């Protein structure tokens, strides 16, 4: 019943190269967040990095100017049930 | 074959009572999953007057004790699940939570089991 | 929850019932250390750690043998109910050396044992 | 299998009103040993006390001079299959 997904992904910080990201933790025992982030228009390669389960804020650099980006977070969480699995990612659309 | 089925009969009471106390509240506090522990501090408190009730009872059936020890308290009590629970903590970067979940396991199973020893020892006259 | 109930009841069994085997047959060779005890939480700590990485790469396999193999299986065969009775009894020999060593042992031990398992299928795959 | 009886119990010294006793423990986790002594002749009182599972040597006090005792001792224990459970056990005549 409860959620492994984080909730309210934004964009808190940005330049035209780069963007800082936050999330609010799901409330399970989190042992990574994967990261990925790719061009919104799909004929470019998404690429993804994972964060420890203490961080709830990542930098994602090296982008282009005035691209449209698509960002996604999920977990690798431990349950009972599950053991280690993955969530659902949540994602959002941001314009460098 | 009747030590068996005191050890299946009570190991399936035990195991039964672990899965739905896990499922049920687990993911209530997952620092610390209060449904294992309660299960450990449970089986451990049941060990301990089963210590001091069976020893003032020596010519009990092996039966009745054979159910409640390695049946019931085994299938109740669990050293595997509260072993992924530090592990995954461990891997999480949460040191503090699996460092209070192994003092808090251990050395509170070991207080329920003096709990259910001395509450009996006290009661006998 | 009744098919669930089959996975923990039948795993849930096998594993007490080695258990039990083990521990009659191992535990009064080393009484200072009961090995057969011993044993069982390190296979369950080993299984449970192969289980948490293997069942990560198959998200798709049947709840019925996860359930089966975790709560049922390793929490039938591994203990913290006899583990604390060992300790408690050392205890009330005033065997606090061999106390403080089975809780080491048993914990440091069954981590270990959780990771190698991870680890060991980590590296596999 | 394991016998959980003690071994080898004998008066280690002596003097007329009591004994020095010592014994081989057993190979299982003895909580404490149960000494009893009493007069041999007849139906005297036999009397008890415990002695702490580390220890394997006894004193018994109070004894007449030129009686002979029954000494016996037996352990209480810890087993896997019996738990907490009491011994069959081993016991000596001695004249003081
Ligand atoms: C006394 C009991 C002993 C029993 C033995 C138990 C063994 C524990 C295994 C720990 O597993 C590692 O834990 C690191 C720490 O949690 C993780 O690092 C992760 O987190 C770090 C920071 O938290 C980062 O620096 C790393 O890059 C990142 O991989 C790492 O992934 C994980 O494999
Ligand atoms: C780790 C977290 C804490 C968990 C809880 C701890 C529970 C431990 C219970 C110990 O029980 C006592 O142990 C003493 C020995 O240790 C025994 O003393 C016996 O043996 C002593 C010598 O060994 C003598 O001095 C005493 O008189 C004699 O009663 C005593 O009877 C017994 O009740
Ligand atoms: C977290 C736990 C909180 C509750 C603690 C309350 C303890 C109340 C009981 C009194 O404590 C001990 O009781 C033992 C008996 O129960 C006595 O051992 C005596 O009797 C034992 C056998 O019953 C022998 O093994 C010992 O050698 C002998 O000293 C021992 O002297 C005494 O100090
Ligand atoms: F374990
Ligand atoms: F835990
Ligand atoms: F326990
Ligand atoms: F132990
Ligand atoms: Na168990």
């Amino acid at each position: 019943s409860v959620s492994s997904v984080p909730t309210k992904l934004e964009v808190v910080a940005a330049t035209p190269t780069s963007l800082l990201i936050s999330w609010d933790a799901p409330a399970v025992t989190v042992v990574h967040y994967v990261i990925t982030y790719g061009e919104t228009g799909g004929n470019s390669p998404v690429q993804e990095f994972t964060v420890p389960g203490s961080k709830s804020t990542a930098t994602i650099s090296g982008l282009k100017p005035g691209v449209d980006y698509t960002i996604t977070v999920y977990t690798m969480y431990y349950s009972y049930s599950d053991l280690y699995s993955y969530s659902s990612p949540i994602s959002i659309n941001y314009r460098t | 074959i009747k030590s068996l089925f005191a050890v299946i009969i009570g190991g399936s009471v035990g195991c039964t009572l672990r899965w739905l106390l896990s499922t049920k509240f687990n993911s209530l506090f997952p620092n610390l999953p209060p449904g294992t522990l309660v299960v450990n501090l449970l089986a451990g408190l049941i060990i301990g007057t089963a210590l001091a009730y069976f020893l003032r009872q020596p010519h009990l059936d092996p039966f009745w004790k054979l159910m409640i020890t390695t049946g019931l308290c085994g299938g109740l009590s669990t050293m595997s699940t509260f072993s992924v629970e530090v592990f995954a903590l461990l891997q999480a970067g949460n040191y503090i939570w699996a460092l209070t979940s192994v003092l808090v396991h251990v050395i509170g199973s070991l207080i329920m089991t003096a709990l259910g020893f001395f509450i009996i020892t006290i009661l006998f006259a």
